[PDB]
């Protein structure tokens, strides 16, 4: 767990009356966006989205979007295909998502690949851990795995997984270095809210953390609490960080039993806190 | 088409001090399918100059998306988040509160 | 940098 992914995910989208389905596509080093495409785009392009990759050269754009152009229009292809395979009428709008890529530990070496599919928001077809088989969700993939299997794809999804996905993460790795291999710690404190004069409101906060992994826990006496708790997801503050709380109501005179546990990569020692009344 | 509804959260880039300039943020997430309509209202009225992040999805394929505008918190303003998704029989607003 | 496949279910 010095360990690294990239993934990129791929959303295509059909709109009956309204066009050709949309391509968009968004690629990652951990929580940290770096590329975009969009078939939508006055001029389509992949395009980037963080500083360090903003180096690369012309052929690196121009492959790239070529990449992008051909994976579009087959898309559609297999759009047109699972409407087929699902009997469906030509009058919906239907989502064809993929996602996919490599992770790596502290020395750059494989872990894990990954290359899957969802249809209308449903596991359609995965490439197992092995790289070399098949998980088909049901008779309509299992159309997709013969197709998949006569054209060998998977023996050439395993080479750019081993292959050009971790060199590539790697060379991102080391030229993001300075934010991709930094881990900012949260920034934490504990609020105080009267409910009722018999009740009150704590609420652990953690702002500007990266990466987004995180974990916030109230205990009660040292118990671990998830009853008359509230915890919101983490989400993005827009300046590459996260931020997330988690809330406990307890009883009035009761707040110095309640410690808000925090984890996070970017912390030595876990922290405890209490509210510390002004 | 089960369809999933958008969570919704509205929140401050930073710690929100009146007349301190900062970003006022909307993130959606959770939803599918993918269409969906954010609007950022001060006092209830449309803000213009609205951004958003490029549409990426979730491991459970549900997608998410960050609007966000640049603003100047006072007193008295009110901000909200106004969502439009399929899966809402009309468009659903959360306030923005500067402790949430 | 993304997988040079184009690949059809």
């Amino acid at each position: 767990m010095g360990s690294h992914s990239m993934r990129y995910f791929y959303t295509s989208v059909s709109r009956p009356g309204r066009g050709e389905p949309r391509f968009i596509s968004v690629g990652y080093v951990d929580d940290t966006q770096f590329v975009r495409f969009d078939s939508d785009a006055a001029s389509p392009r992949e395009e980037p989205r963080a500083p360090w990759i903003e180096q690369e050269g012309p052929e690196y754009w121009d492959r790239n979007t070529q990449i992008y152009k051909a994976q579009a229009q087959t898309d559609r292809e297999s759009l047109r295909n699972l409407r087929g395979y699902y009997n469906q009428s030509e009058a919906g709008s239907h989502t064809l998502q993929s996602m996919y890529g490599c992770d790596v530990g502290p020395d750059g070496r494989l872990l894990r690949g990954h290359n899957q599919y969802a249809y209308d928001g449903k596991d359609y077809i995965a490439l197992n851990e092995d790289l070399r088989s098949w998980t088909a969700a049901d008779t309509a993939a299992q159309i997709s795995q013969r197709k998949l299997e006569a054209a060998r794809v998977a023996e050439q999804d395993r080479a750019y997984l081993e292959g050009e996905c971790v060199e590539w993460l790697r060379r991102y790795l080391e030229n993001g270095k300075d934010k991709l291999e930094r881990a900012d710690p949260p920034k934490t404190h504990v609020t105080h809210h009267p409910i009722s004069d018999h009740e009150a409101t704590l609420r652990c906060w953690a702002l500007g953390f990266y990466p987004a992994e995180i974990t916030l826990t109230w205990q009660r006496d040292g118990e671990d609490q998830t009853q008359d708790t509230e915890l919101v997801e983490t989400r993005p503050a827009g300046d590459r960080t996260f931020q997330k709380w988690t809330a406990v109501v307890v009883p009035s005179g009761e707040e110095q039993r309640y410690t808000c546990h925090v984890q996070h990569e970017g912390l030595p020692k876990p922290l405890t806190l209490r509210w510390e009344p002004s | 088409m089960i369809q999933r509804t958008p969570k919704i959260q509205v929140y401050s880039r930073h710690p929100a001090e009146n007349g301190k300039s900062n970003f006022l943020n909307c993130y959606v997430s959770g939803f599918h399918p993918s269409d969906i309509e954010v609007d950022l209202l001060k006092n209830g009225e449309r803000i213009e100059k609205v951004e958003h992040s490029d549409l990426s999805f979730s491991k459970d394929w549900s997608f998410y998306l960050l609007y966000y505008t640049e603003f100047t918190p006072t007193e008295k303003d009110e901000y909200a988040c106004r969502v439009n998704h399929v899966t809402l029989s009309q468009p659903k607003i959360v306030k923005w509160d500067r402790d949430m | 940098t993304p997988q040079d496949l184009n690949t059809m279910l």
